[PDB]
């Protein structure tokens, strides 16, 4: 399956023209760049890892796309996504978060029922790489 | 006599503190227009028609409302633009009950007026810092779903009634899996003779955690809790936190009491609060009487749900844009400038209180995906209706295809393309690579 | 294309068990009336602008409502009234909610149509049968005041805001003393930096027992328990309630959930509960567009209020005879006979629900009594307001001056008298023996 | 004081031709007629004593003036009044209740205060007349 | 016993001429005036009645005077107190009330104590005055 | 490195919602000015010692605070008043404890700075307006009392320790009857050994109905609540509820947090909330090190105590009468206009928050009346000791000589005489008639 987290997850994967021209509307945004990786891919896995600090004041898209392209080689078999933080009062979160790079295959998720009182059930759901130690999955 | 009375003041200098009104006014065919809004002031204020005593053991002035500037309005000799001003002490602290009492009260139905539309308000800094304001708001509820940069993308289950809970479920579950984000219950779902609430609930929580495992995303489906008493609601929310729902909604007509109660609710239970404006168009469509929506969304702001239904600008409500424009700065702006336009005719700053998302439905397609975005912008949630479920391909095919327009618009906005004049052949470019939507461009080509 | 989807059906045969509405249609310029109608039965039921296959899982005919019959109005050509039925299983048993939700959800805005009023229902005896009705009703709270055969007498408390807890309860006792039968909280009132709502109730219960010792009457005061959240509200009925209150009031802004939920709580709290009606004229007054009062007052009998403010015939809401005395026989008769002139469109059967009790005011003085009970009838709460406060002799001669006036009439009317005709005669006489009632007269016969 | 209870109370005490012509109206609407009479004016004293029966299908005041007339020598320092009964679906109550006549002085009511919590109070209303027996009344 | 509700009670009785000196004070204070008599001395009976009207924009003590000794012949066994209302915004109350009649004897209270849970009692005060009719007190 | 790290801005605009503090510098021998203030703004708003990049994900600017004047202060040139503004939205609404951290946290201890005193706060009206205030106020609560135009009078119970809860009654029936309006308990009474808490609430609340029901006044005992953990107190509370005392009192050394629980409680239970300032002037008393006693009575108005002692100018306290007047003014107006004698630095709108009333106690006599009234003013309560205890006639005795005083000097204020001149010859007119108070001038006269 293909895991659609990320804004434009129902696109085909972005060629680096495209991420380029992403980039360029970060910046004119002004806002902060980070560069994150992981390999559980659990919807409520809030916390991916950071490849090094975000990226600030940056003025041409080159440095971010050569760290995309390092995340990339160091981590080829995680999702990758870039993530741009808006620093503008109220808002002072993401404003945009889309994916970069996939593993090979995609396996999907377990839905787990455990059956609590009458009829009501307590659901999990569990990525079916992280029934494996990290250094194992994809 | 009104004006003579001191609701009357051209000289009255208006206060940070003040809770000011503009009323459209219409007065009767022989009434001068100074007496006319003098007369909505006093009979909205300390209204009395003979001299009375008891006024003299109170600091009298401070609780009259006070008329203190009428305009004639642009293009209509016969109506005025009335400003008036109300001390903020007269009112209950974190109360739209109170707040709507105390400025729509009698003043609609006297006579020395023709019609009477309240068009704005400016609530001031002090009063606003009252209200809780959103339970959730917009920048928590991205957080909330990780969902960035985009609008969300919803649509109420078809047929609004009949399906059992089984069938029903089914529904929710094509269409959260086909790409939506939310699927919803029709305002008029609550219980009935052909589907009682419990098992709706625990069919579609079923649905709604299916497609998470499917797609990889959370999801959600707004429940719907409206019921005929407070503590049949509290029942209904109760259960749908209990299964771990994201969302539930609430209808506008169970009134302004309970919804103030049901927005403390789902703050304190983390809870999305979705409002549906049902019936709203009965004082907020003529132009001459009533209350316009952008007052309402003011104070549904003020009072928390997360989103209301605020307008598309195409379709089946082709309301005017610039209009449509002004209630989404509502929504969504920390502060409000004044424009004329817009129908803002106060600044109005917002006290920091979170965004509420705005919603817009009603006979809308992915073929105007360049207009609704460039319309409504990227905080809003786009609810399709037949554009989904009956797509010749399946629910699935039918969310899908909204997805991928909506994927492809933002993408060409970001690029900086001119997506409004491109936008067609933006489509036609997306649809290469997708036969669904293909199917849906060919089959809603010359929707009118 | 509404009128060929099933939506139109000038066949159609209406049962006893199905909810109709009367819809007053204004088409748009190039729109056929049947289109119209059809178009509002459709949009407010099931609604969908594509063919959807999920249709077929349900016995589909059910959940559409039928135009089934439109009329050109008497006298506007450009207006034609529409006849909708809607199946009894589409609607949640008991529920306000439910039921204004479903009939004027969408409609209001649809733009096939240029205006839209809703102007009666036939709830039929099934699900009329549901609900609770008026928590106490006319009968009973007669019994419970001991007072039968002669309207009932208030006022508003007045200023309307302003007086310390202390000042305030001084009000309530020279009214209650003087011979008003209730004073009120004004629906502004409900707490507020001048005055929290705890020492007015506190100091209120003191005038009110105080009164009772003087006259010998059971006396009231509408405590006004109108809140921002339920719970707040809550709190405020069980304090009228530990203090022996006999009835406490309600402002309509409050919505229907809360108002069912109150009128439960005063069922099971032995309590009179006075709605007030404030706002209601943004919708109920421009002919054209909105929901007329009528619709409101069968809504609110169902919910189970016992007093409304229903019009008054003459003052300063002069409104028709003949469609005020349709608002009265809603609220009043154990069924209703269509009265095309009264604005009665159905017969209805009120399946022994009990009856509410309207209530007039609005510029009413004792020198019209005789047109007030022409006009409105025994079963009525007369409602003063500068009438009693501002006489020159004071609160408790203001109050005597209304009751002595009442009380002539009433008995001339017993004595058949031709009260209408001899009205101010008998005014007159009684003011003969009653030297308030003379300065009364004297001081508002030129009213204006 | 003068006690306010009954239609009419606001008005001087009805002539006996008054009452005559009340009478007319309860015949004309068709209600039973009752005579009651108490010495403990409470207001919530809701059962007074009945002179006899309710009267009904009466078609002539007569026969009621003669009760009523009856009553007051009885009953002279008794308060007296008239109650018409409704017998129609729905209403199947009183519609109306006057005096016809009071005892010659009303000294009126005490009122009591029991001090409960905080600032509340409970009161009793108690008619200084029923600080006597019956037998001893006004 | 001497009831000590009022401003200047643990005084002597005020003269004519020290009346009218508080009402000047009252006067330069912008006050409505209020006469007010009562003969239910309870402290918690709120509302004494009204002589007449509140009297507003007062310039000179006379009226205000007259009014005092017209109550005190009308009412010579009442309590009757003179009572000044501000209205200031913010206060808009009471600021001076005092007595100006006393009947001539008091005879005070009775303490009733109705036993209720544990050893709380639940108490009432009743002036005795009170056990008499209105008019019949003192 | 503060000053250049935005923390000194002395071009910064002060808006109206911003929360402002006045301090006084005392830098460390070599620091300057300028660096010493913006050091303190820094290490209590965004004080980090290295840069940190987690800054940029926020707008860093607005949480911190900005030092925006320093003036070396009058008479001692190594202090500095240092004014620094913190945004609204830096607080929780309705907070005290919040406040309190947010303002005072770090910046006592900080090295750089020799000492350290907040002076004043500037609470900004829209702040302000999130607080409830007394919970009953000055004016209702004269209304309560029925006591108007005079001070209130109390005294501690002598012994403060030891006595039985029957022996305690019987002080408390001698003060009452003898003409005080309240007793008190000390606030070092909770529940001790020698005492338990219920006995003392039970004999007391007898002695305050005995002694209603000998003078014919509302009369009370601040009965104390004080207790270690919250539910005990509410215990105690309830107790004074269900026996129908008009008062209790609650120690400062409860801490903010259960002041705030007990102010709600009082409020919503109509009970007078007496505060004891005990333990106050371990940081209120040195004038270069701590927190000045105004912004307390800021904090406590804000929570919602009824009463707090605030000085007396003669007597045991002879403090200075100009800063006393500050404390009343604080306390009692509507508006604090800034005045640098009475230490009142900024204006200050208290947004129709109810009034406190002040306590005078401390060594005090009735030989002192006429400069007591001159200094306090009216609204306030004296509050006598060994005063009223130890006359040598007895409690009673002791109680009429004060309220004698008292009266007498209210009587001629209003006569205008010239009482503070006069008040030694308007005392001994009143002991002509008053064997008791002659009594207690002739025992009081050298007093030193």
């Amino acid at each position: 399956m293909r895991i659609t987290q990320g804004t434009f997850s129902f696109l085909p994967d972005l060629t680096d023209e495209q991420i380029k021209k992403q980039i360029d509307y970060m910046i004119s945004k002004k806002l902060a760049i980070g560069i994150e990786y992981t390999n559980d891919i659990h919807p409520r896995n809030s916390f991916w890892e950071m490849w090094g600090l975000p990226l600030f004041e940056v003025t041409d898209p080159a440095p971010v796309l050569f760290e995309i392209n390092a995340c990339r080689k160091a981590k080829s078999n995680f999702y990758i996504k870039v993530v741009g933080f808006s620093s503008e009062r109220g808002i002072e979160s993401t404003i945009i978060s889309f994916i970069v790079n996939r593993p090979k295959h995609e396996p999907g998720f377990n839905l787990i029922r455990q059956e609590d009182k009458s009829r009501s059930i307590k659901y999990s759901i569990q990525a079916y790489e992280t029934y494996k130690p990290e250094d194992q999955r994809y | 006599p009104y004006a003579k009375m001191g609701y009357w003041n051209p000289d009255y200098q208006v206060k940070d503190t003040d809770v000011l009104a503009l009323f459209r006014v219409t007065p009767q065919p022989g009434v001068d227009p100074i007496e006319a809004a003098a007369a909505v002031a006093g009979e909205s204020s300390t209204a009395t028609w003979t001299v009375v005593w008891t006024d003299l053991l109170t600091a009298a002035d401070l609780y009259r409302a006070k008329a203190y500037k009428v305009d004639q309005v642009p293009n209509n000799p016969e109506q005025y633009f009335a400003y008036i001003a109300y001390e903020l002490d007269l009112f209950e602290e974190g109360s739209i009950a109170n707040l709507t009492a105390s400025i729509i009260g009698n003043v609609f139905g006297f006579k020395a007026v023709k019609a009477l539309r309240l068009e704005d308000m400016r609530l001031p800094f002090a009063y606003i810092k009252t209200f809780q304001g959103p339970a959730t708001g917009v920048i928590l509820e991205r957080e909330r779903l990780d969902k960035f940069g985009r609008p969300l993308l919803g649509c109420t289950t078809k047929p609004k009634l009949g399906l059992s809970g089984k069938n029903y479920g089914r529904v929710v579950y094509e269409a959260l899996k086909g790409g939506l984000d939310f699927v919803k219950d029709d305002e008029n779902i609550n219980s009935q003779p052909f589907m009682r609430w419990r098992e709706r609930y625990l069919f579609v929580m079923e649905a709604v955690n299916k497609a998470a495992a499917a797609t990889g995303e959370v999801k959600g489906h707004y429940l719907n809790v409206t019921a005929a008493t407070m503590e049949e609601m509290y029942a209904r929310a109760q259960l749908a936190k209990e299964l771990g729902s994201v969302i539930i909604m609430i209808d506008l007509v169970i009134g302004y009491t309970a919804i103030q109660t049901m927005a403390k609710w789902a703050r304190d239970n983390d809870m999305i609060l979705h409002l549906h404006r049902a019936g709203n168009s009965t004082y907020s469509r003529q132009k001459n009487h009533g209350m316009n929506f952008r007052v309402i969304c003011k104070w549904m702001r003020m009072a928390g749900v997360d989103h209301i239904h605020a307008g598309t600008v195409v379709g089946k409500l082709e309301g005017d844009p610039i209009i449509t424009r002004g209630f989404y700065k509502t929504l969504l702006l920390p502060k409000l400038e004044r424009n004329l336009q817009e129908g803002l005719f106060f600044d109005m700053d917002w006290a920091s209180l979170r965004k509420v998302m705005p919603v817009a439905s009603g006979g809308i397609h992915a073929g105007q995906m360049h207009q609704l975005i460039h319309y409504l912008g990227e905080d809003v949630v786009l609810q399709f209706g037949g554009g989904t479920i009956g797509h010749p391909d399946g629910i699935q095919s039918g969310a899908t295809a909204n997805r991928v327009a909506l994927e492809a618009m933002i993408l060409a906005r970001n690029e900086n393309r001119d997506f409004l004049t491109e936008g067609p052949e933006i489509l036609r470019e997306a649809a290469k690579n997708c036969g669904a939507l293909r199917t849906a461009l060919d089959l809603w080509k010359d929707i009118t």
